[PDB]
RNA sequence: GCAGUCAAGCGUUCAUAGCGACAUUGCUUUUUGAUUCUUCGAUCGGCUCUUCCUAUCAUACCGAAGCAGAAUUCGGUAAGCGUUGGAUUGUUCACCCACUAAUAGGGAACGUGAGCUGGUAGACCGUCGUGAGACAGGUUAGUUUUACCCUACUGAU
RNA sequence: UUCAUCUAGACAGCCGGACGGUGGCCAUGGAAGUCGGAAUCCGCUAAGGAGUGUGUAACAACUCACCGGCCGAAUGAACUA
């Protein structure tokens, strides 16, 4: 202890008698043992071994490439229909959206429908009484913010959702606020500092969701400029 | 599913099938390996179990916490009168196993072994070995030819001996017969030893001595048809369960289509043949010399046999072997003492046991006196005396 | 405090990821089927997410609790570890790990989402999503863990110093002799080659003086350095001299040796004398008039004491050591047994009873050929500790020696011999 | 722990056997043969009482 | 299970009443739920109701109401089907909120607070009959229930909640009606807290003893008085302490905290 | 560890959930709680031990400063029928309890009543604090 | 002085009793504790293994001076015979019938005085007052009534445990007629009698006792040439900064 | 996951279309380990007893680690042997403190439904209904009962 | 299958050379080809990098990249199936 004591020890006495020969022989046998591990290591270990070996091959290829290589529009027009980026999305059945819920001791009444997918309810939601509610939009499947990307600027932002204007499946779903793929939403954009001609600040814009958030907790979307 | 709580098995699957043994006399299934360098020696002996008793010993065991301290211990007593030799068997090697190719018997034999060969002795004419004794005529051509056969072939030699049940208090009149292996060298010398030893006895001092670790092979005390709880050691169901509580309730949730060999059912408990090894001899006592139960520390003349004799057994008027602890079998049985099959690397088989005292009190109750003289002296003179 | 060595290993990000995910794939079950109940499928993937979260937070907690709080320890250790490890980087890395311990949020959110999974594919994708976000968080921890493993190895090898104990610093210029002073005075593995910064760290040694543990500290070096620029090796020396409650021995080496001139030596002394205001200083010369004026230079400081001596002789070393210890203990007791007596109660005489045998006796030299056998060795001869049977007899004192191996009878017919056994 | 059939423990036992234990095991054989021969000679002496 | 019911009740409610014990409102406050309601749900109203105002003097109630009206309306109340206080004021406030929420077609009012504060009893007081089960033991309401008045106001009963603020203590949690004292092991160690909180004059007027020292001696005096002793002569300190701790919370022993 | 000697076997009398006596004047009267050190692990079986065995315990009756506080210490009397390897079966009037730290050192300084021979031989500081052995 | 350890314990009462004319030890696995005494003593005096009622705790089971040796009721006839045979006729050995069987805890003694537990009298204890040796005193060491454990003694000086007061020390040194001091053993132990055995010429304790404690022991018992108990005059502030 | 960058290759008989492995950027909230830790709508758990899998918790043998020693971390062969006692039903799709060498995961049922044990008829409160009654609820009380047959299994002729 | 080297001697082995301005410039307690940042030039050459790695506190020493001697005829790389 107290400092680099083994470095001192190696300076004073020195490593072993049988250290350099054995290291040379390990480096020599590694060529055999690499192939031995390839023809062996059944399963996940062999898969990972192959992945590592492929990545190592690519690294050395790029290194040698770097070695051997190290040995009309203007600037402003470079870098440059009204169709949304997702028309014709997969169609959702009413069965795949609504789950049946049964009420009573002997459960015999169903009349209740739970929406299985992620939802946007609003700002003043305030659940209905149980005897009067039929549509159930559970609290975990309730989104307030989305992950909206501007195609330009290569930038994304975690913006608060303002509304749902168009879910392409059965405009009932728009009023329920179902955020399925291809759904069009109004999001706030005051964080970006956008302003129209006249000096009026823009604080709302349309965006289209690109993912199926029933499979991912994320609601990812693309701005419609 | 995965049982939620691991626990060990109930019972040992090696001591199966738990059936009645096919003979009252357990069969020795292995004798020690022969070294042909060493003298001729018996590998085993026969005896009759006679109760148990208690001793005190002075323990010179270094490392222990009774080092140089006294220790009370139980011991078993086997009545071991001398054993009589009556025959020889030679066991040749084959690529199927070991085969006997000849057996040779002695000239004269006792009514005991004849009774062993017979099953209704009081009616028979007792014609057992007449023609063999006749075959023991002038030169014994047949006897010598079969002995020479054993010398030539046969590989290993065992000796047929019997007991002297006549000497014990047991009411049987019929001797046991057993093959006991000879473990010295020179098959010729083995055969010569046996030839010279026909019609002659071998005492237990000539097969064992103190501080020796021996194995007891016997049969264990049948109790009869017994249930799961006492035959394997299972838990009991709480109370007033359906179809009873002294059993296994079930196998669980999962569904087989058969009952396995592993699920602890009812049946016979006892009369199984057992081989219990490494019991240390504490005394090789002799009937010729009284004061067997006495000791260097005691100097109180008395034999080991307690007051009123042993229970369900008589007196020890014969040579006996004392071993420590608990052997298989109950009193009045036939046990075989074998010697250890292997050199034992424990200091337990080196320590020279020394006794201080032996308990010769009555086992027919709570015994307080070692001798009737002590009882007389303590109680004092009674009404009947004078 | 004092040897923060018990810190578990800090693996890099990829290895930590492989560990925590393979543990999940191994311990938790791997098989479910579509025909099974949706509750079974949900419980499966929930168990996976929860176990994966628990692994990461266990690992991170082992880092956070095992590592010391660089504030909240002692100012000396704080400043030392700051000049070594850059306190800002240290705290920033540990805060990164704390905020990553996020994983809990992901696990809770995705489990609560998994409660509503209506299909094996949905549940599988949610599980994959949780583990992937965990992996992203850990991938963003590549550099701090590399920093922290190195700091772990270093801080484990640091020495255990108590700042409050009786201490003495050994200071001077590079290449003086102050380190093989430590070598000679005390057990210590230190290098003494002839060049400036042979040692780059503090080295500690212990000794016992007057039935008290002292600790001597060799410090690598100080240069004259106008002090708004200096390196982390000299700032160790400065912080050690400033913090600790020691005596301090400045070695001058009055000689052409050292590769350093006496003017520069006294210059450094006058530079660092503000640290000496409360530190019990001594100067030692390790063998013209201006060079002597430069010595009364330093004598004119109020609290100081000069000594001349050598590494050539080994008694002046112990001399000056004891001087330094005595200088310290005095104002230690300043900054801070009763035996009773009879009072003459009687005339009855009392005196030590000792036989002539012990006074005629010879001590036990363990390294003499001709000596006493001492039953240890009789054991070694016969057989080891657990085999040798000692005879409790062979020591006993009797009228006749031929009866050594006798036994006394204990019991006769009913009676016991010890009860009837009188001489008369 | 180290099992019964552990190679190292069995090698240690193998080294112990050839020494202090086999001597004690071999002495008993000579003793018991010396007793076995006398139990024959006494029977012969009793046979020669007739 | 309980906090699921809490959040369900809140999400179903348009108004949230927060029931406090006038003995220890700041103890019974639950600030984390108010912070959640601030950040998550500003469209809810979150008012206070001091209850058990009949156990403390009028000036303590006025002081607490003054201290809390600075931030939240804070009515005072006493719950009883026969002899009540604050019923009309609370009715007026609820119909005010109803008049504000004229479009919803109904307005739901949740009852939040610690256990044993009087939520069920307040609802039973508004309806003026036994609608909800009531008991002096804490956990009688185990699951929510809707109750109706005006065809326009829906009361919701909630179970009791305590947040896991670990600055709290088992003693502080005991001296708020939370636990059933039958299940605690050594009830004797808490009687010093009872002496600390309560006044000796009320405490001797209640049990009619006198002049004790040493709460360990207090218990044995009370046990010798009540004949509450074991087979032999050991007085049962455990059960007597359990009874004292039940009395303290149930209000057989008068006690109260002063405000600033 | 802390004890001097081997794990020797004497019969078990004191399962979990057993209130036994303390007679020293450290302040305690009683000892209850769970644990026994050097206990096996078998389904459905109680941890119960003696042989000067160390056990976890609380003061059910005593001073509040040490009530509510788990502590280790050692059995000195049992009242079950124990066997001495030198002859006879032994048993005491009662169970007895008393208090210590994990190294075998006592919080109290003297013991009342007899203490077991094997318990004192196994624990030194018990033998120093005990005036009465057997 | 001397430090050593058997099996691994710093408490010497587990193994031994020691006076000017004999040394009792316990029988153990190894003859290393016996050899530790044989080294400093040689064959000059009796060094004797054996147990007391099959127990090793013999300094705490026994007590005696150069004139004799008291052993308890639980002692067997054989161990008693063994002690008689192994010791000369100069030391009278006696088996005592008493309720308090730990004589080395109940008694602290030297060749000229003895302290005892304040509990029961006896015929031959009131007779031992002047028969066997000399003065007995029923006293108590700062409330600790286990005098042979909480106080070590010899003819030249005495040690007590550190919670003893100056007043009680002066009161007890008057009875013993020799100087006392309060100290600790084996890294902070109040129990001195078990942790240490001492006499007019030699001291044996554990490996863990510190150098200041050894220096006090050496001082108060007059071991090194010369240490007449006010060498504490020299080592004043060592003990100050130690404690 | 979404949207991107790059480029090893593929490349309508395209050089300047498209596809694209390995790497890599942004979004997830923060930079100084203060995070008071703070739960948000799921249509089972517990006894006896047996075996099996390895994706090994411990024990056995090895490798690499700034691995001084001591302890520990990562990993290779390995399923031979073990993998507990309890508290908690205002509930437990669980957690708590202890003992321990260790307190590893699962299957053979739950790929409709199958040992033994907890979790329709009467009555009350709540919501709704004109009502009969129903339920968003909640509480309470509340009778399946083999084997003597074949096979298997265990013992016995 | 394609591309390359080869009796003006290929591949593999041993041996030797592997220089000079120059310890190139910043930096530092020290860093001389080899902790780092940025230049990365010329000279003499058969060839010899302001240097491929081991190493030193720094130098040193060894090494490869490159050249030559001995050896005496085939060899290497990338791809496809
Ligand atoms: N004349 C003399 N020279 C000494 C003596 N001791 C050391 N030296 C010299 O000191 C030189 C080495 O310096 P160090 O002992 O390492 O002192 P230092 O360099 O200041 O120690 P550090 O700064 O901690 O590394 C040696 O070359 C010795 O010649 C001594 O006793 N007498
Ligand atoms: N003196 C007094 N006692 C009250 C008052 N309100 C309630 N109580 C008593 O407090 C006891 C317990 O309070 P609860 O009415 O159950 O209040 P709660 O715990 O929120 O009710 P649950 O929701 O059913 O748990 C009741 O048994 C009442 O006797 C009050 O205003 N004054
Ligand atoms: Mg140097
Ligand atoms: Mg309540």
């Amino acid at each position: 202890p107290q400092n680099d004591y083994i470095e001192r020890h190696i300076k004073q006495h020195g490593k072993r008698l049988d250290h350099e020969e054995r290291k040379r022989k390990r480096e020599a046998r590694e060529s055999h043992k690499i192939s031995e591990r390839a023809q062996k290591l059944t399963g996940w270990k062999g898969k990972q071994f192959a992945k590592k070996r492929y990545a190592e091959k690519v690294s050395m290829r790029k290194k040698i490439k770097a070695h051997e290589q190290s040995k009309a529009l203007p600037t402003y027009l470079l870098d440059r229909k009204f169709s949304v980026p997702l028309p014709k999305v997969r169609g959702i059945s009413e069965e795949e959206m609504f789950k049946v819920i049964k009420t009573g001791k002997s459960r015999s009444k169903s009349w209740k429908r739970m929406i299985t997918k992620h939802t946007f309810v609003g700002e003043g939601f305030t659940r209905r009484p149980v005897k009067m509610e039929r549509i159930i939009r559970p609290s975990a499947l309730r989104q307030k913010k989305a992950n909206v990307t501007h195609p330009e600027l290569g930038v994304t932002v975690f913006l608060p959702i303002l509304a749902v204007k168009k879910n392409p499946q059965s405009p009932m779903y728009t009023q329920l606020g179902v955020l399925t793929k291809g759904t069009i939403i109004e999001v706030n954009v005051s964080e970006l500092g956008m302003v129209t001609a006249g000096g009026k600040v823009v604080w709302g814009k349309y965006a289209q969701v690109t993912n199926e958030p029933d499979r991912d907790g994320c609601v990812n979307a693309v701005l419609l400029v | 599913s995965h049982r939620k709580y691991e626990a060990p098995r109930h019972g040992h699957l090696g001591f199966l099938p738990r059936k009645r043994a096919a003979s009252i006399r357990a069969r020795v299934k292995a004798f020690p390996k022969d070294d042909r360098s060493k003298p001729v020696a018996l590998t085993s002996f026969l005896g009759y179990k006679a109760g148990m008793t208690t001793i005190v010993r002075d323990l010179d065991r270094p490392g222990s916490k009774f080092h140089k301290r006294e220790v009370v211990e139980a011991v078993t007593v086997v009545d071991t009168p001398p054993v009589v030799v009556v025959g020889v068997v030679g066991y040749v090697e084959t690529p199927r196993g070991l085969r006997s190719l000849t057996t040779v018997w002695a000239e004269h034999l006792s009514d005991e072994v004849k009774r062993r060969f017979y099953k209704n002795w009081y009616k028979s004419k007792k014609k057992a070995f007449t023609k063999y004794s006749a075959k023991y005529a002038q030169d014994g051509a047949g006897i010598e030819r079969e002995l020479a056969r054993i010398k030539k072939y046969a590989s290993v030699v065992r000796v047929l001996v019997h007991t002297q049940i006549r000497k014990t208090p047991l009411a049987q009149k019929k001797a046991h017969l057993a093959e006991i292996q000879l473990n010295g060298g020179s098959i010729s010398e083995k055969v010569d030893w046996a030839r010279e030893h026909f019609e002659k006895t071998v005492a237990v001092d000539s097969v064992f001595e103190q501080n020796e670790m021996i194995d007891a092979i016997a049969v264990t005390k049948g109790h009869g048809f017994e249930g799961v709880t006492h035959r394997w050691g299972t838990k009991k169901l709480p109370r007033k369960t359906h179809r009873g509580l002294r059993k296994v309730a079930c196998i669980g949730a999962w569904h087989p289509a058969h009952v396995m060999w592993s699920v602890a059912r009812a049946g016979q408990r006892g009369y199984h043949s057992r081989t219990s090894i490494n019991h240390k001899i504490y005394r090789v006592g002799k009937g010729d010399d009284e004061a067997n139960g006495a000791t260097s520390f005691d100097r109180t003349k008395k034999t080991i046999t307690p007051m009123g004799g042993f229970v369900h057994y008589g007196e020890i008027k014969n040579d006996f072997i004392m071993v420590k602890g608990c052997i298989p079998g109950n009193r009045k049985r036939i046990v075989t003492l074998r010697k250890s099959l292997y050199t034992n690397t424990s200091r337990k088989a080196l320590e020279e046991v020394s006794l201080k005292w032996i308990d010769t009190a009555s086992k027919f109750g709570k015994g307080r006196f070692q001798t009737p003289a002590e009882k007389h002296a303590f109680m004092g003179t009674l009404k009947k005396d004078l | 405090q004092l040897s923060w060595k018990d810190i578990p290993t800090v693996a890099p990000a990829n290895d930590l990821l492989d560990i925590v995910l393979n543990r999940t794939q191994r311990k938790t079950p791997t098989v479910i089927r579509p025909g099974f109940k949706i509750t079974r499928i949900r419980a499966f993937y929930m168990r996976k997410v929860k176990y994966t979260g628990e692994g990461f937070v266990e690992k991170f907690e082992d880092i956070l609790k095992g590592f010391p709080n660089i504030n909240d320890v002692h100012p000396f250790h704080r400043d030392l570890m700051d000049t070594l490890y850059e306190k800002n980087h240290y705290k920033i890395s540990l805060a990164a790990i704390s905020r990553a311990k996020l994983v809990e949020q992901v696990a809770r959110d995705y489990v609560r989402l998994l409660k509503f999974g209506q299909s094996l594919f949905q549940c599988k994708q949610l599980k994959r999503a949780a583990l992937g976000r965990m992996a992203t968080i850990v991938k963003k921890l590549r550099d701090p863990l590399a920093y922290l493993e190195q700091v772990r190895q270093h801080i484990g090898r640091l020495p255990s110093i108590d700042p409050n104990t009786r201490t003495l610093l050994i200071c001077g210029y590079p290449n003086v002799g102050k380190s093989s002073f430590l070598r000679c005075i005390t057990k210590s593995d230190v290098d003494v080659q002839p060049y400036a910064f042979t040692t780059k760290s503090l080295y500690v040694g212990h000794f016992d003086y007057k039935y008290l543990r002292f600790q001597a500290i060799d410090t690598p070096g100080i240069l004259d350095r106008p002090t708004e620029e200096m390196n982390n090796i000299e700032m160790q020396s400065i912080y050690a001299i400033a913090h600790l409650r020691s005596c301090v021995l400045y070695f001058m080496d009055l000689s052409e040796q050292c590769g350093f001139t006496i003017e520069a030596q006294v210059k450094l002394f006058h530079s660092i004398k503000p640290l000496f205001a409360n530190k019990s200083v001594m100067v030692v010369i390790n063998t013209d008039e201006e060079r002597a004026q430069l010595l009364e230079s330093v004598k004119e400081v109020p609290g100081v004491e000069i000594m001349t001596s050598s590494c050539q002789l080994e008694e002046n070393v112990m001399e000056v050591r004891n001087k330094a210890c005595e200088k310290l203990l005095a104002s230690r007791i300043e900054n801070k047994i009763h035996v009773a007596q009879p009072q003459a109660r009687d005339d009855v005489k009392r005196t030590p009873f000792i036989p002539e045998s012990v006074k005629n006796l010879k001590k036990y030299d363990p390294e003499d050929p001709n000596r006493r056998k001492l039953a240890r060795d009789i054991e070694a001869e016969n057989g080891g500790a657990g085999v040798f049977n000692v005879n409790l007899k062979d020591k006993y004192l009797l009228e006749d020696d031929e009866w050594k191996n006798d036994i006394m009878p204990e019991i006769l017919d009913g009676k016991n011999v010890y009860d009837f056994l009188d001489p008369e | 722990a180290k099992s019964l059939r552990a190679s190292s423990h069995l090698n240690a036992k193998s080294v112990k056997r050839r020494g202090v234990f086999q001597k004690a095991v071999d002495a008993r054989e000579q003793r018991i043969s010396d007793k076995l021969k006398e139990d024959l000679l006494k029977q012969k002496l009793e046979d020669l009482k007739k | 299970r309980i906090w699921n019911e809490l959040y369900k009740v809140i999400d179903s409610s348009d108004v949230v009443i927060h029931v406090l014990d006038a003995r220890d409102p700041l103890g019974t406050r639950c600030k984390s739920v108010e912070e959640y309601m601030k950040k998550e749900t500003p469209h809810k109203h979150l008012i206070y109701v001091l209850n058990k105002c009949d156990l403390v003097p009028t000036w303590v109630a006025a002081a607490w109401v003054k201290h809390l009206s600075k931030e939240r309306p804070t009515l005072a109340f006493h719950a009883s089907i026969t002899n009540s206080f604050g019923k009309g004021s609370l009715i007026q406030l609820l119909r005010q909120f109803s008049q504000l929420h004229t479009d919803r077609k109904q307005i739901s009012v949740g009852f939040i607070g610690y256990p044993n504060t009087g939520k069920s009893s307040i609802i039973n007081t508004l309806r003026k009959k036994k609608v909800c089960q009531v008991a002096p033991i804490p956990g009688e309401t185990k699951v929510w229930q809707y109750i109706t008045l005006m065809k326009r106001i829906f009361l919701i009963d909630c179970p009791g909640i305590v947040p896991p603020s670990s600055k709290d203590s088992e003693e502080d949690i005991l001296f708020r009606g939370v636990v059933r004292v039958e299940h605690v092991t050594h009830p004797e160690q808490y009687i010093p807290g009872v002496l600390k909180r309560c006044q000796v004059k009320h405490l001797e007027r209640t049990y009619e003893i006198s002049g004790w020292k040493d709460a360990t001696e207090f218990i044995e005096i009370l046990a010798r008085k009540q004949g509450r002793l074991l087979k032999g002569g050991e007085p049962d300190e455990s059960g007597v302490s359990k009874q004292i701790l039940n009395d303290f919370n149930r209000g057989k022993i008068p006690w109260f905290v002063l405000p600033p | 560890n802390g004890a001097q000697g081997t794990k020797f076997r004497i019969s078990l009398g004191l399962p979990v959930g057993a209130i036994m006596n303390c007679a020293d004047n450290s302040g305690a009267r009683n000892l209850y709680i769970i644990a026994v050190k050097g206990s096996g692990s078998r389904l459905n079986r109680l941890p119960a031990a003696s042989l000067g065995d160390m056990v976890m315990a609380t003061v059910k009756k005593g001073k509040p400063e040490l009530r509510k506080k788990v502590m280790p210490a050692i059995v000195v009397r049992q009242a079950k029928s124990w066997r001495r390897r030198d002859g006879v079966f032994l048993y005491f009037e009662d169970n007895a309890g008393v208090i210590a730290n994990p190294k075998g050192e006592m919080k109290g300084s003297a013991i009342t009543g007899p203490v077991g021979k094997e318990c004192a031989d196994l624990w030194p500081r018990v033998a120093s604090n005990s005036g009465v052995v057997v | 002085a001397t430090r050593t350890q058997f099996e691994n314990s710093n408490e010497i009462g587990v193994f031994s009793k020691l006076t000017n004319t004999y040394c009792l030890v316990a029988v153990g696995g190894s003859e290393n504790f016996y050899s530790a005494f044989e080294a400093e003593l040689g064959d000059a005096i009796p060094i004797v293994h054996t147990t007391i009622a099959g127990t090793r705790i013999i300094g705490r089971m026994t007590a005696g001076n150069r004139r004799g040796l008291l052993v308890p009721t639980q002692t067997t006839d054989q161990e008693l015979q063994h002690l008689r045979n192994s010791l000369p006729d100069s030391v009278k050995i006696q088996r005592v019938e008493e309720r308090l069987s730990a004589l080395g805890n109940v008694i602290c003694c030297n060749d000229y005085v003895a302290l005892v537990h304040p509990d029961i009298d006896r015929e031959t204890e009131e007779l031992i007052s002047d028969v066997l040796g000399v003065e007995v005193f029923r006293q108590t060491i700062s409330g600790n009534i286990l005098v042979g454990s909480y106080c070590s003694l010899s003819n030249q000086g005495g040690l007590v445990h550190p919670q003893t007061s100056v007043q009680d020390q002066e009161e007890l040194s008057s009875l013993l007629q020799v100087p006392l001091v309060a100290g600790t053993v084996n890294r902070g132990s109040s129990v001195v009698g078990a942790g240490m055995v001492v006499n007019d010429y030699l001291a044996v304790t554990g490996l863990d006792t510190t150098a200041p404690e050894l220096s006090v022991i050496e001082s108060i018992f007059r071991l090194q040439d010369a240490q007449p108990e006010s060498i504490s005059g020299n080592l004043r502030d060592t003990l100050i900064e130690t404690y």
